[PDB]
């Protein structure tokens, strides 16, 4: 889009109508007058479009009322509320931005924010950008969690977050426009590599690997029919998973393979039978006209003078034999038109079978690269609800970071009180406020008590999942949020580094796939990213195969990708690595896997539960109904955009919202 | 909307592909079977068809007799009127084959001739005694 428009697009909003955010701020406009609605929208967008034009810089208030027209400059009451709601909510001045009008003198409210991943870093720059006393107590010797980033010399290798999912609409676009940040294209051409015995693995040709794609994404549609229009939701009172339907696509697939198969001989029967029919009515008839025949010669042999009988005789057996001659050549006319519908049906088969062996591993190939997308085996995705977020995915080609991922939390990281190596034991919230106890991760005997009025808590979901727990809540985490803890997926992937001292491979691709031998081991190293004029090679493991894989050491790992390696560039040309890195993710004890998947028997709900802020009992029995004290942000807490940074990005934006106007007040309903 | 081109996904089959445990592949080796079982079928009839096909070896040349055609003519010979009684009493209502025995004499002719003699060569008892076999 374009205009004022593209800025509502730009901001995830349509441009031609209220959401229910904005219903809920000016409950007066959304119910009032369709005129003043449509001046409400021109006002939002064109805030929006001031913003994003030019992000380096703090949009305040007057300056926005300084570029707007009448009569949308008229009523200044609502320019300050739309600018304000704006900017409560993270849709203006978010990320790292020149100020304009230099932070309060004195801070409002005392919030603690549990690690420094993107979701924590952008929620503390919008608290404390609100004026609010805002400390980050982080685990690790570092900032940005799951956004992990491998540096030796000047090579670079994200061993987290890699991919950024396309600009438009993303919230990152700004954030990348405001740093230096240099982008660079992800070439999607991806050649996959087959055993070949003893001899070098061969490129598999343009035409299986077009035809079994297509095939995979056409299995994956079907799934998609076999889910909605047909309810396969539900099998033996358990959630059907998607590797569940899948396999039941597949199988009904061969069968009708199977099924075109029988109708075809049996049509050949058929015909068969009918040949066999006639050939046996054509001996017959052969034996009657030369039984006929003889009869005739006999009669023809009583030389005339005859009388008329003994003439007719003649006559009577030749008619006959003319009669019998002219079946006989029906008979023969019919029985080639039959073999030849003989050989028109066995020149015409139908297909030999569904998939070959070679066919089945490619598209498994295919299975893993959704595994590896949605960092889990597909026999734990919800069938019904794995994709729900596929309407709210960015436009434009999707990107790297050239000078590594951290990038970008380390520059939102900067001016904020990140307390590091301090891993949090326990959180105790109450009516009066809360504290927070944590652990130098050190030494974990020395400990540290933190008192604030609102925790927000961006713990991984793999963290929150525990058992027995790493963080314990006072008093417990209700019913109801434990038991979207428990439902909600949290899967796993792994990378390998291959740091080597020559190119050895093709430069100008990207990416190149390997495919395995069994479906049990799909995901093992089953492709390799490069990038930068670095020698680094990046292995990656991905379903069922990344869980086993990390139960394995690094040099045994770091064979397997040389094997591999061996087996498509020769076993000569392929040199011994320098340096090698192995993520281990779900052994991480900060992570406990990778990211969030919609498991079979949760769905989006699950994660708006697991963004619900937690209200406190009151202290004196009879007292008010306190104030909301813990808060809940990270890649697992936002429906739209799961297991991605910008999802924590904006998840962050969203609770430093939340917590400003609980904590400070809405400013904007005055 | 409706499954993908060529994909096969009635309600039906579901059903039945996930009925139990192993009934996956239940159903794909009853097919297995069904189809070596059809197919040893037909090696068999295409080898009983082999066999009659040798007993036709020759086919009916030995056995076809020369064509005679001579004009068809207009008069009734006493001759051909005796062939043509005994035509009736072994053919009937057949004016063809008739026809064809009494060499020259149309189909039509034939018809004339049941209408004509009818009364003088009884064609009405010649006829009965025809249905009698
Ligand atoms: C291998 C991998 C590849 C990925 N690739 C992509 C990609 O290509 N594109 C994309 O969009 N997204 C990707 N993601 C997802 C993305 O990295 C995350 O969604 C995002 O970083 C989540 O941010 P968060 O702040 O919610 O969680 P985190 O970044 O994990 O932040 C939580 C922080 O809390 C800390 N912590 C944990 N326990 C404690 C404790 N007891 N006390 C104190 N601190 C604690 C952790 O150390 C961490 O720093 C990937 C993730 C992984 C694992």
């Amino acid at each position: 889009p374009s205009g004022v428009e593209g800025a509502a697009f730009q901001s995830r909003l349509p441009h031609d109508r209220m959401t229910s955010q904005e219903a809920a701020c000016f409950p007066d406009i959304i119910s009032g007058p369709q005129q003043t609605q449509k001046v409400f929208l021109f006002i939002r967008n064109r805030t929006l479009q001031l913003w994003l034009d030019n992000p380096k810089i703090q949009l305040t208030f007057e300056a926005t009322l300084q570029q707007l027209e009448a009569p949308y400059n008229s009523d200044t009451v609502l320019v300050h509320r739309v600018h304000s709601y704006l900017e409560r909510h993270g849709l203006i001045n978010f990320g790292i931005y020149k100020r304009i009008k230099p932070l309060p003198t004195k801070k409002t409210g005392k919030v603690i924010i549990i690690g420094s991943g993107v979701s924590g870093l952008a929620a503390a720059r919008q608290l404390q950008s609100f004026g609010m006393d805002v400390t980050l107590l982080e685990a690790r010797d570092r900032v940005g969690g799951r956004v992990a980033t491998f540096r030796k010399g000047n090579y670079v290798a994200d061993l987290g977050a890699m991919v950024v999912t396309g600009l438009g609409g993303n919230p990152m676009a700004v954030v990348s426009k405001q740093v230096n940040m240099e982008l660079a294209k992800i070439k999607q051409k991806c050649p996959l590599y087959e055993a070949n015995g003893q001899a070098d693995d061969v490129k598999v040709p343009k035409e299986k690997d077009e035809m079994v794609e297509q095939e995979f994404n056409r299995l994956l549609e079907a799934t998609s029919y076999l889910s909605h229009q047909l309810d396969f939701n539900v099998l033996n009172n358990k959630p059907v998973s998607l590797g569940q339907a899948l396999e039941v696509v597949i199988q009904l697939q061969e069968k009708h393979v199977k099924d075109e198969q029988i109708e075809h001989w049996k049509k050949i029967v058929k015909t068969q039978e009918e040949l066999k029919e006639l050939l046996n009515k054509m001996v017959n008839l052969k034996e009657k006209i030369k039984e006929l025949h003889q009869q005739y010669k006999e009669a023809s042999e009583v030389k005339p003078p005859r009388d008329i009988t003994a003439e007719f005789l003649v006559k009577s057996k030749h008619r006959d034999l003319t009669a019998l001659c002219k079946e006989y050549d029906e008979l023969a006319e019919t029985q080639g038109k039959l073999e030849e519908k003989l050989q028109e049906l066995e020149a015409n088969p139908p297909s030999d079978v569904y998939l070959s062996s070679r066919d089945r591993q490619i598209l498994d190939w295919h299975f893993a690269n959704l595994e590896f997308a949605n960092a889990t085996p597909l026999s734990t995705l919800s069938l019904k609800h794995w994709d729900q977020d596929d309407d709210f995915e960015f436009t434009g080609s999707h990107l790297t970071v050239r000078n590594g991922y951290s990038c970008v939390p380390v520059a939102l990281a900067e001016g904020l009180d990140i307390k590091l190596n301090t891993a949090v034991r326990q959180v105790r919230y109450t009516a009066s406020g809360c504290e927070v106890i944590a652990v130098n991760t050190r030494s974990t005997s020395q400990t540290f008590i933190y008192k604030c009025d609102a925790v927000l808590c961006t713990l991984p979901l793999g963290v929150l999942k525990q058992q027995p727990p790493a963080v314990q809540f006072v008093p417990p985490l209700p019913e109801w949020k434990t038991s979207a803890v428990q439902r909600m997926g949290f899967g796993n992937l792994n990378k390998v580094v291959l740091c080597f001292d020559r190119v050895f491979w093709d430069p100008s691709v990207n990416l190149f796939g390997h495919v395995g031998s069994t479906t049990a081991s799909r995901g093992e190293l089953f492709l390799f990213w490069n990038l930068y004029k670095a020698p680094i090679l990046l292995a990656l493991v991905a379903g069922e195969a990344a869980g086993i894989m990390e139960n394995i050491s690094d040099d045994v790992i770091v064979g397997r990708c040389l094997a591999i390696l061996k087996g498509i560039f020769g076993s000569s040309a392929v040199p011994q690595p320098k340096e090698t890195v192995v993520s281990r993710w779900r052994a991480d004890p900060w992570a406990r896997g990778s990211y969030s998947y919609v498991a079979a028997g949760s769905s989006g709900n699950d994660y708006d539960l697991m963004a619900q802020p937690i209200t406190p009992g009151p202290s004196i029995p009879g007292a008010p109904q306190p104030i909301p004290r813990l808060f809940f942000a990270g890649e697992h807490t936002i429906r739209n955009y799961p297991a991605t940074v910008h999802g924590a990005l904006l998840s962050g934006l969203r609770e430093a919202g939340r917590i400003a106007d609980q904590f400070l007040g809405a400013m904007y309903t005055l | 909307r409706k499954p993908p081109k060529g994909m096969f996904l009635s309600q039906e089959d579901v059903e039945a592909v996930s009925a139990n445990a192993t009934a996956a592949t239940t159903v794909l080796r009853q097919l297995d079977m069904e189809l070596v079982s059809v197919k040893r079928q037909i090696q068999n009839i295409k080898q009983t068809n082999s066999a009659l096909k040798e007993k036709l070896d020759g086919g009916i040349e030995p056995y076809r007799l020369p064509e005679v055609i001579q004009k068809c003519n207009a008069r009734w010979t006493t001759e051909e009127q005796l062939l043509a009684v005994q035509a009736i009493r072994k053919y009937g209502r057949d004016f063809q084959a008739i026809s064809d025995v009494i060499g020259n004499k149309s189909v039509v002719q034939v018809k004339n001739f049941f209408v004509n003699y009818r009364r003088r060569f009884n064609i009405d008892e010649v006829l009965q005694e025809w249905e009698a076999e």
